[PDB]
DNA sequence: CAGGATGTATGCACGTGACCCGTGCCTGGAGACTAGGGAGTAATCCCCTTGGCGGTTAAAACGCGGGGGACAGCGCGTACGTGCGTTTAAGCGGTGCTAGAGCTGTCTACGACCAATTGAGCGG
DNA sequence: CCGCTCAATTGGTCGTAGACAGCTCTAGCACCGCTTAAACGCACGTACGCGCTGTCCCCCGCGTTTTAACCGCCAAGGGGATTACTCCCTAGTCTCCAGGCACGGGTCACGTGCATACATCCTG
């Protein structure tokens, strides 16, 4: 088996632009996008971990990753959308 | 084989360097510009040749092409 | 005729919007197998790695010609020198 | 009841739960880690999306192409920094063209 | 406590001084001189201030031939043994101060020039070769020596003994005893021509190595054994198994002839799986 | 143009004072008795101090190459043995004559090299001698004490399947006390020996590098071998590594070889090669093979070669 | 009077010998939390972190002074101008 | 805190310029140095400061210093 | 007390191998040791990949090997590999 | 004994091996990678030491110090190929003064 | 040539700065042993790349004309470099205080792991 | 849209990485007095940057001719992908002891001050 985020991505273009579809090559390019992105972090996030002795991965390294990673207008959004998505998770 | 180079035209390279907004090319660019392809070229074969000999496969696949330009500070979306 | 420049500038707005591959796709695919061959024999190449090398390397060339193209303007030429690109290759760490 | 939807996500939390035990990031990763992620990589996904989308519509198309990805990615700063080093496959570039070799 | 560290520098200079002071007191010069001498004369006169009769005379007894030192960049002899007189028949006023090869046989002057030549002493330095060289009291103007030796450093040179060893071959091994008999290793090309031969094959057959070298072991079998010879010759060349001849006639520089019994093999280089040369040993019978 | 360098002139110069003491320190302790590193400076005068008040007393109470030089034309060796027959000491050349240890003489009787029909001779002579000598003439210079004698001496040797071999030798020596009656001699073979093994390395270590074709001819040589070997790089260049190995090693060697064909890597058996000085030195060597990059086939040898003890090659 | 020029060339000669800091500690170090204050206020530094902002700061303006040197060169020019530091700064994707 | 950009003086400036083998400078260089020298600085501090917050520290180590420098592929040996 | 390990004692053993003249400052002693750890990561970092890219759970010399191929200049490479290739011959020989 | 010792190398092995199994570089090493990369490593500063002890002699001076192995970095093409943007402490410069800048 | 006066250089003693040996010592490396998962291997298949055949054609090669751009040479003046005196704040060497770094010990909430269930995801 | 999992999630048991409370000392923070090299401001001179004219030859635009590239078709079979079994390699476990590391004491390299004699030079 090979997996993909096309079916993902597909409903997040929906969410933005219900009026919008997607070639195949875009998909490509942004399945080739959310796996660097999650590199990126992953390994910001595992150094940080190093850095630190700690063996865990949590919510602070990765949000400290993202600070560190993304554009100051994009880490705030990012952030809270983090900060808002585990409060939710942990609620329900 | 060999002289394949040459195989990279004139028209080919005023092409290129028209996308990069260049308005006027002296003759001596077309030698120079194939000297500086050949070179990033072999960076990237070679790499992509020796992730390709790690494996011990004989076909080259793009994830290696993908694997060589990512480890030179050059990343590429939609090839996998 | 047009006087020279008007042209090119047709041909840059052109190729900008442009994506398709400006280089020849066979003669690429002669010189991959030609440089190949030198690090090791009876190699066979897929498809998708040969536009990979393509897409990689016009997107490389386009990319020195911008800075070579300001090295140019740089210098209040308009015509670029193999001597624009070493600079700016030298400066960008090559 | 689905990870991703507790989180009001669309984003698979399982696999990026996965992803980050493999790879050995780490010995160890927390429950909230997966999940603040999918948020992240979903919540810049959609800006992509979303600026791809209208750089779709300007262009008078229903469908987004790399031209699109391209451009949008370009023509926003942050993104441009973000992905500044990146290639992509037929997005050609920003019809940007110096000011030096206008006529006058 | 930076009181304290200061004061061990003090005990050290104190410490110095003090054995400098002893030092000089045992130096004959130091202790005649009234001046009291600065730390760097002291300690130059002091380095210049820093059994072997009995194993003199355990080796000298036991010495034979002559002992002799040449200069490799003209040949001179600078020094002889007063032994040289039994060999040589030249005394040490006739040798010395005279060039080497002026007592050298012409076909040999060449290839002393070359082991005179640079590559507790080292093997690298070391150097053995037979030559001819002349008598004071004479084809009898020559005898042949042994020289063996090591190259020395303002003029280098060559400090060797050489030694005139018998062509007979004195006491013969008892039956009782096993004893090893004398052996020569020689390497010959497909043909039989000596592509490789060693001292020990000119101390048993006269012949120097360059009258060998170049030359087919044919020309020297004694006509009765080349018929064995050349049957294991033959055999040989297919095999890489060692054959045994009989005992054969072999003849030497004097023109006679002696015994000879010899082990041959073809060897095969395994990177190319091919005959090199064909390897003997060969023993005195 | 303005001054310069006046104060490095005076620090040069003060620094040059301190390099010159430094070197005398050198040079005073590299002459001493129990030489150690890492003795302070204090420890080195003190040490020669006493050190030339000892050489001061020894020499006042009192031929190394010119020994070597003749013991190997004599092909010979000093041995000394008790009247008892003991060995007590022998020279290091004897190794190379007779393939025997110092360790493998001293202590052990000289009666078990020698054949039984020859014991009564070497019995004899040291049973039958017998000198007490006065306060004014060294037992070696006494006519009385000098001695010349031969016997048969047994070989040593690596297969110990060979059959006993022996060698006719010359005892030219004398008697001397110590503190019972020894008798030291130089020993002569009476058979000549133009060619011996070299069976101690003269230095705790040596090494040499060189490469080899496909063929195993010399490809490269280094400047560290001609100093072990006597050969410079151009007298060996082109020719096959087989011309300088030793008869029976050729054998082992190509063996050795074929290993390394088959796995690109090993290490040779012991084996022996031959110097321009006519020695034959016993070495080791390591292998590794190099491939041309465009087809991973071979294209040529590098070889790490080892100089080794007679002892070491009969302990393996 | 030195002839313009040769001052400079024995300052280069000097400076390029020199492996000491150039820039004054004490103002660095308030320059460095002048800076810091407005990401975090009652924040402290060690010495050597200190230190090593500077160390990685003048080696950055080094090379940035070579690579502006050679695109004044390049322009046929001695003196540098902020424009050879912008287009040297826009070349390495700064 | 504040101005202590006017640190960097114009003498420091040249003395770096000399380092880089500049032999001649424009007067605009000075300002734009210290604005340019500000941005790397402030780049180089707001990771290590984040570093430091990551850490529940509120003291900045030169490790922070260094991991800043080294993600920024500002690699730095001496200092750990 | 604690314990920090460092390359300090074998760094100053490699250099009394090679010129034993010379001794090391102890801020050289730091840079080396910088550059120890640095080199380990680059090569561990890129042995990791390989494995990944391979879908293989053990790093071996053929990693690391290719490491090092990727990582180094080819005249550095070469001599890097013979000696790796001798190390690991040696011991796994003994 | 030491793994070093067997291989005949001065790291120390057991560490690299210990290095190599931390870090989460794989969930296995294999036995012979830690010498292998000991002797990677050794070689490399080896040939930096080299370098750096010449340039020590080259200036008269018995002593290493950071400038020594600036010099010897940036003098060897391979080694600033491998370090070219690596900052050294008080590593300082190549003396590089270019031609019009040089009276004639 | 002598004697008194001034400076260069030799020689040493001085303590500070850099450095290493010894002693303690314990932590972490090496050895022995096992379990069972990972890797190697053989046997199979059949999808994709290699390679050719043929035709149509745009694209590339080549040639000429002439204006535009690169470049050298010349002159202008002024923004800069070089020298100097004045000043100041950076270095340096202290003193004085304690917030925070860093380690130690306890205990918990936490994630890894496994058996069970179920319905979102994949092939056609 | 239809069929069929088994990946994703639940609900436990289990051991421990990290949070937490606490204490101990370090390095930084804060301040002063004193020294003086670096920093500031000002005066004067011209080398360098800039603008300008005027060659002169290089490249660009266009046309026409010729070549290999695209496109389409085909078959051959090789290599990557897959599944099935064996076994051996290293994580995990327990143990022992010495090598590498830290702290104390002691030693060496350095410039810098000073005494001292010798170089030398001024005038009798």
């Amino acid at each position: 088996r090979k997996e993909s985020y096309s079916i993902y991505v597909y409903k997040v273009l929906k969410q933005v632009h219900p009026d919008t579809g997607i070639s195949s090559k875009a998909m490509g390019i942004m399945n080739s996008f959310v796996n660097d992105i999650f590199e990126r972090i992953a390994g910001e996030a595992s150094r940080l971990a190093h850095y630190n002795k700690r063996s865990t991965i949590t919510s602070r390294e990765i949000q400290t990753a993202v600070r560190l990673l993304l554009p100051g207008e994009l880490a705030k959004h990012a952030v809270s959308e983090g900060t808002k998505a585990v409060t939710k998770y942990t609620s329900a | 084989l060999r002289d394949n180079i040459q195989g990279i035209t004139k028209p080919a390279i005023r092409r290129l360097a028209r996308r990069g907004g260049v308005k006027r090319i002296s003759g001596l660019i077309y030698e120079e510009t194939r000297g500086v392809l050949k070179v990033f070229l072999e960076n990237v074969i070679r790499d992509a040749v020796t992730y390709t000999e790690h494996a011990k496969r004989k076909t080259v696949t793009a994830m290696d092409v993908v694997y060589a330009l990512k480890r030179q500070g050059r990343t590429l979306y939609g090839f996998g | 005729r047009y006087r020279p420049g008007t042209v090119a500038l047709r041909e840059i707005r052109r190729y900008q919007k442009s994506t398709e591959l400006l280089i020849r796709k066979l003669p690429f695919q002669r010189l991959v197998r030609e440089i190949a061959q030198d690090f090791k024999t009876d190699l066979r190449f897929q498809s998708s790695a040969v536009m990979a090398l393509q897409e990689a390397c016009e997107a490389y060339l386009v990319g020195l010609f911008e800075d070579t193209n300001l090295c140019a303007i740089h210098a209040k030429r308009v015509t670029i020198m193999p001597k624009d690109i070493q600079l700016a290759r030298r400066i960008r760490g090559e | 009841k689905t990870r991703s939807s507790r989180a009001g996500l669309q984003f698979p939390v399982g696999r990026v739960h996965r992803l980050l035990r493999k790879g050995n990031y780490s010995e160890r990763v927390g429950a909230g880690a997966p999940v603040y992620l999918a948020a992240v990589l979903e919540y810049l996904t959609a800006e992509i999306l979303e600026l791809a989308g209208n750089a779709a519509r300007d262009n008078k198309k229903t469908r987004i192409i790399p031209r699109h990805l391209q451009l949008a990615i370009r023509n926003d700063e942050e993104l441009n920094k973000l992905l500044g080093r990146v290639t992509i496959a037929q997005g050609g570039v920003l019809p940007n063209i110096q000011a030096v070799l206008l006529p006058k | 406590a930076r009181e304290a560290h200061s004061q061990i520098e003090k005990r050290r200079r104190d410490k110095m001084n003090s054995f400098i002071d002893e030092l000089a007191s045992l130096v004959p010069t130091c202790n005649a001189m009234s001046r009291k001498l600065d730390k760097l004369t002291v300690l130059r006169m002091a380095v210049q201030h820093m059994s072997d009769d009995e194993l003199k005379h355990l080796i000298l007894r036991a010495a034979d031939g002559f002992l002799f030192v040449v200069g490799c960049d003209r040949g001179k002899i600078l020094f002889v043994s007063e032994s040289v007189f039994k060999i040589l028949n030249y005394s040490q006023n006739d040798l010395i101060g005279q060039s080497l090869f002026d007592y050298l046989h012409p076909k040999d002057i060449a290839k002393v020039k070359e082991q005179l030549s640079s590559s507790r002493l080292c093997s690298g330095a070391r150097r053995s070769f037979f030559c001819r060289m002349k008598c004071n009291r004479p084809r009898k103007s020559f005898c042949t020596i042994h020289s063996t030796g090591y190259l020395k450093s303002n003029l280098s040179c060559l400090v060797a003994i050489g030694r005139l060893h018998s062509h007979m071959v004195p006491q013969p091994a008892n039956g009782e005893i096993r004893v090893k008999s004398m052996e020569y290793v020689s390497r010959h090309a497909i043909d039989g021509k000596f592509v490789f031969v060693d001292q020990r094959a000119t101390a048993i057959l006269a012949y120097l190595p360059q009258e060998l070298l170049g030359t087919s072991c044919y020309e020297y079998f004694h006509q009765d054994d080349i018929g064995h010879l050349a049957e294991c010759h033959r055999q040989v060349l297919q095999t890489r198994e060692k054959i045994t001849t009989n005992c054969y006639k072999f003849k030497i520089k004097d023109g006679s002839f002696i015994t000879l019994r010899s082990r041959w093999f073809s060897f095969m280089n395994p990177w190319t799986k091919e005959v090199e040369y064909i390897v003997s040993t060969n023993t005195v019978v | 143009d303005k001054d310069k360098a006046k104060r490095v002139s005076r620090n040069k110069s003060e620094k040059k004072r301190r390099d010159q003491f430094n070197v005398l320190i050198k040079e005073l302790g590299s002459m001493l008795p129990g030489n150690a590193r890492k003795m302070d400076k204090s420890t080195v005068l003190q040490k020669s101090i006493d050190f030339l008040r000892k050489h001061k007393e020894t020499t006042a109470q009192s031929n190394e190459e010119f020994t070597q030089l003749m013991l190997e034309a004599l092909d010979g060796f000093f041995l000394a043995i008790m009247t008892d027959g003991s060995i007590i000491y022998v020279s290091e050349s004897v190794t190379s004559l007779l393939e025997h240890l110092p360790s493998d003489l001293v202590d052990q009787s000289i009666f078990n090299f020698i054949p039984e029909g020859e014991h009564s001779e070497v019995y004899k002579i040291l049973s039958t001698h017998l000198l007490e000598s006065d306060s004014l003439t060294p037992e070696y210079l006494k006519s009385k004490n000098q001695l010349e004698f031969c016997c048969h001496m047994l070989r040593g040797t690596i297969d110990p399947k060979e059959p006993s071999t022996y060698e006719y030798v010359r005892f030219i020596g004398n008697f001397k006390s110590l503190t019972r009656v020894c008798f030291v001699a130089t020993v002569r073979l009476a058979t000549p020996q133009f060619i011996k093994e070299m069976c101690t390395v003269e230095e705790p270590n040596e090494e040499f590098t060189s490469r080899h074709s496909l063929e195993w001819k010399f490809l490269f040589l280094d400047h560290r071998a001609p100093p072990i070997i006597g050969y410079l790089p151009f007298e060996v260049l082109g020719t096959s590594g087989y011309d300088y190995y030793h008869v029976d090693d050729l054998e082992n060697l190509a063996k050795c070889h074929e290993h390394l064909m088959q796995y690109g890597k090993g290490k040779s058996c012991y084996y022996r090669f031959l110097t321009k000085g006519q020695q034959w030195i016993w070495l080791q060597t390591h292998y590794y093979i190099t491939y041309h990059q465009w087809n991973s086939r071979p294209e040529f040898i590098v070889c790490t070669h080892t100089v080794v003890s007679y002892a070491e090659v009969r302990a393996e």
